[PDB]
This record gives structure tokens, C-alpha cells and sequence, in this order.
């Protein structure tokens, strides 16, 4: 179920539906009992990488793991 | 500086500037003064908004005892023979600490 | 190191393992000793 074209990591499904969350640096699904555990939910693009157009890609963006000094509501992608 | 595979360092290209930035986002700034001079420190914090981070933290009294080199002696904290206590010193905070 | 050495003129040389720079010389330790790495250092600048 990994039949993402472009190779940005993740799961293609997860991207194109309902959502997914980076969690132990690794892609799991959204599950609906994560909000009270302090997590979100992101939802991206499988068609391309970098979904913004900025200079760092999904996987770089998500898992906050690329500049520190970015304010934490530009982690979303 | 930095040594490579090669056994020297090479101190070129290698800037302080965008070091300096990274820190500031996620630090707090200890200062101390004695009577003839003065010691600025960055020790590292621990955001409780995320739960996915996992940043070992602790409280002010150990953290002004890892960031200089303190000895605990006898309940006390003293540095270089200098007592440090909650009592035997004076702090100073910013409005917003 | 054989103590039948000093009346050949060898001399004795201590070093460290646990690094290899043990005196922070731009030149290592066996670069030290064994002098082929510049000839204008004088000798006693050999030992490590």
C-alpha cells in the first residue's frame, strides 16, 4: 500500500485521505483518540513533494527535525 | 573547529553565525556575577506544548548546577569554594519570568 | 624498549593511546618519532 509516485516517504493513501501523524519519526494513521493525546492531523499532496513550495520537503516539514527556530504553526504542511 | 578523517582541524567556512539563531529558539539564559567577573551560559529546555519531543529537563537548582560546575556540599551548592544558596545570594528576573 | 639501548644512543620515548595527537601537534605520533616529516625541527622537538 505504498504506491506513492513521487518519493516523499509516506504513504500515498495518507496522503490523499482522510490523514496520518508523524509519531516516533515514523508515518502512522490517524487515529480519532489522538487529539487528547496532544497530537494533530496533516493532510498533504502524493502528486508532488513539496507541497508549499518551500525549500524543505513533507517528510522534512512534518517531523520537526530541520530548524529550531521555526514557529511550530509553520510545522503543518 | 572542526577535525576530519585527516587527524587536523580546518577553520574554514565553518561560521558561528547560523549557529547562533538555533539556540536562542530553545534555551534558557543563565547569567551569574561575581565580584570581578561574570559568566553567560544557555542551558537547554523542555516544551510541554508537543508531546512528541523527548527533551530531558529539570528544575533551576540542578540546572545551576550542571551548567557551571557546581558541588553539592552538604545540601549547600558552592562553586569554587563560593557559597550558592536560594538564600545566600540575590536574584534578578525579567517581568516576564 | 631494551635497557641495553642508552650506549647505542637510542633514547625512550612515552606516549598515550587514548589519543593520538598527545601533544597537539599538527604531527602525530608516529609522524613525531621516526623523524621524516620536516627536517628543519630540531631534535629534541622528537620526542612526543
Amino acid at each position: 500500500d505504498e504506491d506513492l509516485d513521487t518519493d516523499n516517504d509516506n504513504i500515498p493513501d495518507s496522503y490523499e485521505r482522510n490523514g496520518y501523524t508523524i509519531k516516533d519519526l515514523i508515518a502512522v494513521k490517524w487515529e480519532d483518540s489522538f487529539a487528547e493525546q496532544g497530537y494533530k492531523k496533516y493532510v498533504s499532496n502524493y502528486l508532488e513533494s513539496n507541497t508549499a513550495g518551500d525549500p524543505y520537503t513533507d517528510y522534512e516539514k512534518a517531523s520537526g527535525s530541520f530548524d529550531k527556530a521555526i514557529k511550530t504553526e509553520a510545522r503543518d504542511p | 573547529g572542526t577535525k576530519n578523517s585527516s587527524g587536523q582541524i580546518v577553520t574554514e567556512g565553518n561560521s558561528w553565525s547560523d549557529y547562533i539563531s538555533q539556540i536562542d529558539s530553545i534555551s534558557a539564559s543563565i547569567i551569574l556575577d561575581t565580584e570581578n567577573e561574570s559568566y553567560e551560559r544557555r542551558v537547554t529546555a523542555k516544551n510541554l506544548q508537543d508531546p512528541e519531543d523527548k527533551t530531558p529537563e529539570l528544575t533551576i537548582g540542578e540546572a545551576i548546577e550542571k551548567a557551571f560546575g557546581a558541588t553539592k556540599k552538604d545540601g549547600l551548592l558552592y562553586f569554587n569554594d563560593i557559597p550558592i544558596d536560594e538564600s545566600c545570594v540575590e536574584l534578578i528576573f525579567d517581568d516576564n519570568t
